[PDB]
RNA sequence: GGCGAGCUAGCCCUGGCCAGGGUGAAGCUGGGGUGAGACCCAGUGGAGGCCCGAACCGGUGGGGGAUGCAAACCCCUCGGA
RNA sequence: UGAAAUGCGCAGAUACCGGGAGGAACGCCGAUGGCGAAGGCAGCCACCUGGUCCACCCGUGACGCUGAGGCGCGAAAGCGUGGGGAGCAAACCGGAUUAGAUACCCGGGUAGUCCACGCCCUAAACGAUGCGCGCUAGGUCUCUGGGUCUCCUGGGGGCCGAAGCUA
RNA sequence: UUUAUGCUCU
């Protein structure tokens, strides 16, 4: 699992200041850890469709925000996206 | 084959019918009966009266090789159970002990339709 | 896997092939440890004693170890696995701290760069060869010596293998690939796991010419021919058996038992 | 009891041969696509008891030949290539 | 079995003991309980992993709700390729019953039931009750959190019920 | 453990 200072390390990292414990990157950056992480455990537990519904639900969440950010700030999206590697 | 005194006892009851072996020490059959070997054939052998009977041809087969106490064990419900129990008892062989061991799956085989009913 | 074809021919549309990704570096063999020519006859002193067989793509002969206690205590590292046309698994290359270099049959899972070693010793994992007296009863197993110091004779077969299913005296109780229940010799040589290339059993040869690249020459029916050649020759338009299916010299092939029955062999056997 | 596979059949060892054109499988690369995929589109590629057709191997239909050129041929046509 | 018959058995059966093989399902706990969106999930252990609730009032600052298409999941049966096959059991055979009995009862029994992979997309797939949010008495039983641990508070699962709704 | 069935319109 992701372990808590394993997770910590990706809070401070995206944190838009010190202090910063969920703002829009933060939870972002946050989906885009636990989604890579069942990305690659459904590659092998693939006939685990329930723990993939879930992925679905983290990955639906995860465009919202990023909807939301690209419309309030469409240059902290590019950020975002390419420190991330997301939308292809 | 031989004459032990020490013995022991086996009800075997089903709807049908009971029958009972009388082993050695060790289990090796001694002398065997069952209620067709009284001289029922059909339904009459499921009777508790056909237990008694059969018990009883049981044990006194089990005197003449020298038969004196028994360990009596049941296995499976029935009418032939406690007849079959107490006809032992009423009758030379003194019943050291009583163990119902009649076996039960902690959920094995699927059973038959008839045995199975609900869900 | 198995390879597929699109069909741009028929035949092609039915066509499987087996994978090679397995195959690591073979193309050309190992020119001393193997290969010897191999002497393509299909007929012994004069006569054809075998119907049916001739052509084929020609071939060299890969000399492999079946009998490992050859080199007891000596581990070796797995080199590559290797194609061999000679039979249905495919084989390892394996080089010895030694210097010397033998090809074993590859067992399921043996992957190229790890360590191989055989003897009484010898960890109860995959690719080492151990008498069988001293392997875990349950443990599947492959290429086992019928008889000690004979050589390896059972489970070589690509997917095949054989359990240990017991132990009696010196004897230890396999379970054959063909199901039979057999004793063998405790002291018999055998080594941990199934032999691997299993989806061997399932390709097809798609055509009539692919048969015949592997030597096989076309097979006619008794049904086909003359009451001169075959139980079943004559009739005058098809024909059922019209009598007990035989084979071209006579005995029927339907049932009858062919086994020897007075046989030292059998009092050491018990399945089908 | 011998003689025969210098014809013919099969097989074994070692060599050789198959003009030219057509179709364009996989794979590869790139692009789109997705959470990641399947997959789709291009281009590349050059597979096949694949296509057309000489050599070569055949022998389908017809005509001719019938004390023949010939104890199995010739012409036209056709099959594989 | 209603009673029987077929069936098995003096070629040594049933009953009993010891050894071995093999498959499937997990008794008590167990609940009128728990989990999941649904289908559905029940011996034990470990690894990987989804959802969900509570306390704190710490961060973002409407970033929400629903959702035609699309995509995914979807009991049982069924299908393809392999395997596996103990018990059970469509079909099928036999014994009974009956006017007949292609059924009901009995003795056999093959697909299937099991595993891998790939299809099928159905259902009384039922609470026959789409999802989200606010508002409108309470009583009692229960599961599970927090509490200044008689009581209070939050989320679930049941019954009885104010107001109202309803043919 | 043996039963099945009851013509048409009022
Ligand atoms: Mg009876
Ligand atoms: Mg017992
Ligand atoms: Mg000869
Ligand atoms: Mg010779
Ligand atoms: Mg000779
Ligand atoms: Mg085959
Ligand atoms: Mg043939
Ligand atoms: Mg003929
Ligand atoms: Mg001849
Ligand atoms: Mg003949
Ligand atoms: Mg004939
Ligand atoms: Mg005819
Ligand atoms: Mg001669
Ligand atoms: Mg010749
Ligand atoms: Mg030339
Ligand atoms: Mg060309
Ligand atoms: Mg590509
Ligand atoms: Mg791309
Ligand atoms: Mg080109
Ligand atoms: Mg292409
Ligand atoms: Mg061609
Ligand atoms: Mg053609
Ligand atoms: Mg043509
Ligand atoms: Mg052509
Ligand atoms: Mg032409
Ligand atoms: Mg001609
Ligand atoms: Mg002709
Ligand atoms: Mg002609
Ligand atoms: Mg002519
Ligand atoms: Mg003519
Ligand atoms: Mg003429
Ligand atoms: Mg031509
Ligand atoms: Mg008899
Ligand atoms: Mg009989
Ligand atoms: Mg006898
Ligand atoms: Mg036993
Ligand atoms: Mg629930
Ligand atoms: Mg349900
Ligand atoms: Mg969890
Ligand atoms: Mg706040
Ligand atoms: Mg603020
Ligand atoms: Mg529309
Ligand atoms: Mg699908
Ligand atoms: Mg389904
Ligand atoms: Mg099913
Ligand atoms: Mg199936
Ligand atoms: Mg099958
Ligand atoms: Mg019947
Ligand atoms: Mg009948
Ligand atoms: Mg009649
Ligand atoms: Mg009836
Ligand atoms: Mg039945
Ligand atoms: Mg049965
Ligand atoms: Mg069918
Ligand atoms: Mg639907
Ligand atoms: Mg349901
Ligand atoms: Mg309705
Ligand atoms: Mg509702
Ligand atoms: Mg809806
Ligand atoms: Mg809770
Ligand atoms: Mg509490
Ligand atoms: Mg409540
Ligand atoms: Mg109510
Ligand atoms: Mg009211
Ligand atoms: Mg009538
Ligand atoms: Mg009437
Ligand atoms: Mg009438
Ligand atoms: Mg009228």
């Amino acid at each position: 699992p992701i372990t808590k200072e394993e997770k910590q390390k990706v809070i401070q990292e995206f944190a838009r200041f010190p202090g910063d414990t969920g703002s829009t990157e933060v939870q972002v950056a946050l989906l885009t850890l636990r989604i890579n992480r069942l990305s690659e455990h459904l590659k092998v537990h693939k006939k685990d469709h329930h723990s993939h519904r879930g992925l679905l639900m983290m990955v639906g969440q995860r465009r919202r925000l990023l909807r939301y950010l690209q419309r309030e700030d469409p240059e902290r999206y590019r950020a975002l996206i390419e420190k991330l590697g997301i939308r292809g | 084959k031989r004459q032990v005194a020490s013995g022991r006892a086996y009800i075997h009851a089903s709807y049908n019918n009971t029958i009972v072996t009388i082993t050695d020490p060790d289990g090796n059959p001694i002398t065997w009966s069952s209620g067709g070997v009284i001289g029922y054939k059909g339904s009459r052998k499921g009777t508790p009266y056909a237990a008694q009977l059969a018990a009883l041809d049981a044990a006194k087969k089990a005197m003449a090789y020298g038969m004196q106490s028994v360990d009596v064990i049941v296995r499976g419900t029935g009418a032939g159970r406690e007849q079959a129990i107490r006809a032992l008892q009423a009758s030379g062989l003194q019943v050291k002990s009583i163990v119902d061991d009649t076996p039960v799956p902690h959920n094995g085989c699927r059973p038959k339709k008839k045995f199975r009913k609900a869900s | 896997a198995v390879k597929k074809f699109k069909p741009y021919t028929p035949s092609r549309r039915f066509m499987t092939v087996a994978d090679f990704s397995e195959i690591t570096k073979t193309e050309p063999e190992k020119s001393l440890v193997k290969p010897l020519k191999k002497t393509g006859g299909r007929n012994n002193q004069g006569r054809i004693t075998v119907r049916f067989r001739g052509g084929g793509h020609k071939r060299l002969y890969r000399i492999i170890d079946f009998k490992r206690w050859d080199k007891v205590g000596i581990p070796a590292k797995v080199a590559a696995i290797e194609y061999d046309p000679n039979r249905s698994a495919r084989i390892a290359l394996l080089h010895y701290v030694d210097g010397e270099k033998r090809y074993i049959i590859a067992p399921d899972g043996l992957q190229v760069g790890q360590q191989v070693v055989a003897g009484p010793d010898a960890p109860i994992q995959v690719g080492n060869a151990l008498p069988l007296r001293f392997i875990p009863v349950g443990t599947v197993v492959h290429a086992v010596e019928l008889e000690p110091k004979k050589g390896a004779k059972l489970a070589r077969a690509a997917g095949t293998s054989a359990q240990i299913q017991g132990r009696e005296g010196d004897y230890v109780i396999l379970r054959l690939p063909s199901g039979e229940l057999r004793k063998v010799h405790g002291e018999c040589y055998a080594t941990v796991g199934a032999v691997g290339n299993a989806d061997h059993k399932n390709i097809v040869l798609g055509k009539a010419g692919r048969s015949r690249w592997l030597g096989r020459r076309p097979h006619v029916r008794g049904a086909a021919m003359n009451p001169v050649d075959h139980p079943h020759g004559g009739g005058e338009g098809r024909a059922p058996r019209g009598r007990p299916p035989a084979s071209p010299w006579g005995w029927q092939t339907k049932g009858l038992k062919t086994r020897k029955r007075r046989k030292p062999s059998s009092r050491f056997i018990i399945a089908r």
